[PDB]
């Protein structure tokens, strides 16, 4: 949806559709996996950060495998819990965009 | 200024300087170089118009820059009374009576002296002078005293000039001639005492510059000589095509000890030029910096963080965590490439190298003209070296490099914590010395024999343990808790043998100075007792009097104190022992202070560097209303000195006693 | 003739000069006057393409120029700095010219004199005596500092002079003023070239 392309049921189909699209490739190139995988989910700009800066993580191959929040106060904010509950989707799309960005400028 | 201005005023003629070729003429007119300003003379015929005031303001870090105090502590010697008398005494000064030579200097300035100080505070007019073959005989108008050996410090000159100007007659004219001539001659005894005539040359060879610039400029202006000479061998040019931005930051952390005295005499291990050694180790430079990488949020740190280890691996690369620039993100890893010599490391290496040489050719010199040339040279290099750290931070210098500056203090302060950490080291059973826990090396694994247990030279078996220490950017106060007696020294020697030789990695090294006895750390390293007894303990005489010398400015009232001296001396003498006078210290000082306070609440000196209060609780002058400030300073005298005792019970107990 | 240097100084009239004040073996004192030039550093390209031709210029060799600006990187892709390399020329002129892209600016016209010429302000030099023309009694002019200051000898002792002074003024208020107070005393320690110390007061 976010990159104005056709539906791709699998990931390599995706990388192809991106690669043939010089504009979409060239508008990925300038970006970061983080900003992009949060823009594809519409978190506003900032309070996302008050969340992110409240948890610890687990990464290998530049790829999240685990995470856990340790300060619970921020969830008492309304605009915060809507982001928290909606997180595992963001993790997954993050791993995916990492992988496509790796294999594309591979 | 007075002389030339008065001359203009009375006769309308001027002071004129020609050139050597007689084709330019100028008039005297003082100008300034505002940096704490500094005044200079505008002459162009080759003369050097010096001024000692500026010179000792720059090169010396003293508490008062009044001629009296400098002439006081510079020229001094211990003298010995031959006969006492009424209202006058006779002193002699020579060889072994005190150290070699200062007797001669004392005799030299005594040639025009008038008033001396008797070992402290006791001014006396001179009665008889006698230039010995080797020392001096003097006869003073001082009252008779108990002891036989005394200090002899040359000058306070308590004279009331205004009054003498009121009743001008011939006699005081002939007296004030003798005062002004002596002042002028002091202004030469000092210039010989500092040897400025050879520093002005050492500074013209190293700091490539004329002889009359050497003391007129700041560090940023004098380093460019050796720097240019370096750039010209290494075929290098550094160009900053950007306009710099300033991100102000820490200057440095203040360290504060929490005990002095019962500690049982602290050692005094010293760093030999940390900052230049760090700038060599880490190979910091404005052009060996690969880059800084940052992160605005977690989950970017740990990505970047396992990344920059897979690439940029040690030891070819060193990476440092700094304090975040723009208060907004939270990373600032800086990376440096330790494969070719940076420019600042070359500079520092040569500086330390040549200072270390002239340190030797001085030890091998025999004539008296060389032992000045070499000593001035090593002093020069010392200065130039110690001026390079603070200059990397100066935004306007030529060594400016923000990241390098921030990486200094960082490597350095890791080094400090790593030393002070592993220093607890209860040694016993023929050598235990675990230090702190491990002898690891930060910044990477060096594979360098981490064995906390270690065997020393081990004179005999011991049971002496060390207490956690306090340290600083420059020093390390390891307080032996065993307290041998004075032989404990053999313990610091061998300690230097190992810590700064086995618990250390690169050019970081050994010093072992010594400040024994139970100091009183009333404040920063600047304020305490001196009590210094160096490594030559054989038949020792230490420097007892003072290290703080925050006892020089009043700016306050002057009636009801003076005890500060007596409180201080009591507290000092009470710690002659080390074990059981802790409680006795607190008990006696606070009881006696309460007794004094109450006695003269109900019935001369205030130095320690108008709103009126009632005293009805159980343009600033005094009255019969003394009962005001009895109450405050007595609370103070104990609230200030808290970093010596640990009887935290009676302290707040007397605090509460005086509450009502 | 073998001199030891005492002090160098400048003159900021319409015309620039550098003076060396020096003392010989026997104690007679000499002044030497060099001209004073503005220096610059140019790349070869700028050296030939420049007009009018400079007064003098001689090659420094082949130097590496480095950019050292500090730039915060974000991703990880660290790039590498522009370490160009070229041949350098050192250019001297009697007047002040502004030249675009002239590096090595941070240094004073006085260090360029001592470095590029092999002169140390402490040296004891045996001057080569044919380059020094009379101007006045104790004032010779030089034009080729290289050949003149070509030699060197070990250090030798000299005499020096001094004067240490002090005054005292009449005062009755806080602290005196030149319009109201005369000078009461004036003292002086005069040590001469012959080396006798004389004291006196007026």
């Amino acid at each position: 949806n976010k990159l104005d392309i056709n539906e791709c049921a699998t990931v390599d189909e995706l990388v192809d559709e991106i690669n043939k699209s010089g504009t979409v490739k060239r508008k990925i190139k300038n970006q970061s996996v983080f900003d992009l995988s949060r823009e594809c989910l519409g978190y506003p700009e900032a309070d996302f950060i008050t969340l992110v800066n409240n948890m610890r993580f687990k990464i290998e191959n530049c790829k999240v495998v685990n995470f856990n929040i340790e300060n619970t106060n921020c969830l008492n904010n309304p605009s915060i819990e809507t982001i928290y509950g909606n997180f595992n989707q963001f993790v997954s799309i993050f791993n995916t965009v990492t992988d496509v960005k790796k294999r594309l400028f591979e | 200024r007075y002389i030339t201005n008065r001359l203009e005023l009375l006769t309308g003629e001027k002071i004129i300087f020609r050139s050597p070729d007689k084709k330019e003429a100028v008039h005297l007119c003082i100008y300034e170089r505002n940096q704490n300003t500094t005044f200079h003379v505008n002459n162009n015929n080759g003369t050097i118009f010096f001024d000692l005031y500026s010179f000792i303001q720059k090169s010396e870090k003293l508490d008062s820059y009044k001629l009296d105090s400098i002439s006081k502590n510079a020229f001094s010697c211990m003298g010995k009374v031959l006969n006492r008398g009424v209202r006058e005494m006779t002193f002699i000064g020579d060889d072994t009576t005190d150290a070699k030579g200062k007797a001669d200097t004392f005799a030299k300035v005594l040639t025009t002296g008038n008033y001396v100080t008797v070992d402290e505070d006791i001014i006396c007019k001179v009665i008889r002078k006698d230039i010995l073959e080797n020392g001096f005989k003097v006869v003073l108008s001082c009252p008779t005293l108990p002891n036989d050996i005394y200090k002899l410090s040359f000058g306070k000159d308590d004279i009331d000039l205004a009054q003498m100007y009121k009743d001008y007659n011939l006699n005081i004219a002939l007296d004030m001639a003798r005062y002004c001539i002596h002042d002028a001659c002091l202004c030469q005894y000092l210039w010989e005492y500092y040897g400025v005539e050879t520093k002005t040359d050492a500074g013209a060879a190293t700091y490539v510059l004329p002889q009359s610039m050497v003391f007129e400029y700041r560090a940023s202006t004098i380093i460019k000589g050796p720097l240019l000479k370096l750039l010209l061998e290494t075929k290098t040019i550094l160009v900053r095509s950007e306009t710099k931005q300033k991100f102000p930051y820490e200057g440095g952390k203040v360290f504060a000890p929490k005990q002095k005295m019962f500690s049982n005499n602290v050692l005094i291990f010293d760093y030999n030029s940390l900052y230049p050694n760090v700038c060599i180790f880490g190979n910091l430079s404005p052009e060996t910096l690969v880059g800084v990488v940052v992160s605005t949020n977690r989950l970017e740190e740990e990505i970047n963080n396992q990344l920059l280890l897979q690439k940029y691996p040690p030891p070819r690369y060193i990476t440092v965590h700094c304090e975040p620039r723009l208060p907004n993100l939270i990373s600032e890893i800086a990376i440096f490439d330790r494969s070719i010599e940076g420019t600042i490391p070359r500079l520092l290496r040569t500086f330390l190298a040549e200072r270390a040489r002239y340190k030797k050719m001085l030890k091998q010199a025999t004539s008296s003209t060389e032992k000045a040339i070499y000593d001035s040279m090593q002093y020069t290099y010392k200065i130039v070296a110690n001026s390079v750290y603070g200059l990397m931070g100066f935004r306007n210098s030529a060594l400016y490099s923000y990241a390098s500056a921030k990486s200094c203090t960082s490597i350095g302060r890791r080094m400090i914590l790593y030393l002070e950490s592993v220093l607890n080291g209860a040694e016993l059973s023929n050598g235990m010395l675990r230090f702190a826990n491990t002898l690891s090396n930060p910044f990477y694994m060096d594979d360098r024999d981490i064995n906390p247990i270690v065997k020393t030279s081990l004179p005999i078996d011991y049971r002496f343990r060390f207490r956690s220490v306090y340290g600083d950017t420059d020093s390390v106060f390891t307080e032996i808790d065993s307290q041998d007696v004075d032989k404990s020294i053999e313990i610091a020697k061998e300690l230097e043998r190992l810590i700064n030789s086995r618990v250390l990695f690169n050019n970081f090294k050994i010093e072992f100075e010594a400040v024994y006895k139970n100091l009183i750390m009333q404040s920063k390293k600047k304020y305490t007792t001196m009590k210094y007894s160096a490594s030559s303990n054989s038949k020792s005489v230490p420097e007892r009097i003072n290290k703080g010398t925050s006892e020089t400015r009043r700016d306050v009232s002057k009636f009801h104190k003076n005890m500060i001296k007596t409180y201080k001396t009591r507290l000092s003498e009470m710690l002659s022992e080390g074990r059981m006078n802790s409680n006795q210290v607190c008990i006696d000082i606070l009881r006696s202070l309460e007794t004094d306070l109450r006695s003269e609440f109900d019935s001369e000196l205030f130095m320690l560097s108008a709103y009126i209060c009632p005293a009805n609780v159980p343009s600033f002058k005094l009255g019969s209303n003394q009962r005001i400030f009895y109450e405050v300073y007595f609370k103070r005298l104990t609230s200030e000195i808290v970093n010596l005792l640990d009887n935290k019970v009676l302290c707040i107990s007397f605090f509460q006693r005086m509450f009502g | 003739m073998d001199v030891r240097c005492i002090n160098w100084f400048e003159s900021h009239g319409e015309n620039r000069f550098l003076y060396l004040k020096s003392r010989c073996r026997n104690g007679e004192t000499v002044f030497i006057r060099f001209p004073h030039y503005f220096y610059y550093v140019v790349t070869d390209e700028i050296y030939q393409s420049l007009s009018p031709p400079p007064f003098n210029a001689r090659p420094m060799g082949k130097m590496r120029t480095i950019d050292i600006d500090e730039t915060i990187s974000y991703n990880l892709d660290i790039k590498d700095r522009k370490c160009s390399v070229a041949d350098m020329w050192l250019i001297e002129e009697p007047k002040k010219r502004s030249i675009q892209n002239a590096t090595m600016d941070e240094f004073f016209n006085i260090s360029w004199f001592y470095i590029s010429n092999g002169i140390s302000p402490d040296g004891c030099y045996s001057l080569d005596e044919q380059y020094l023309t009379k101007i006045n009694n104790g004032c010779y002019h030089c034009d080729d500092p290289r050949n003149c200051f070509a030699k060197e000898i070990p250090r030798f002792d000299i005499p020096r002079s001094y004067l240490f002074l002090d005054i005292e003024c009449h005062f009755d208020k806080k602290f005196p003023s030149v319009f109201i107070n005369p000078i009461s005393h004036t003292s002086y320690c005069y040590i001469d070239l012959s080396g006798k110390r004389l004291l006196f007061t007026l």
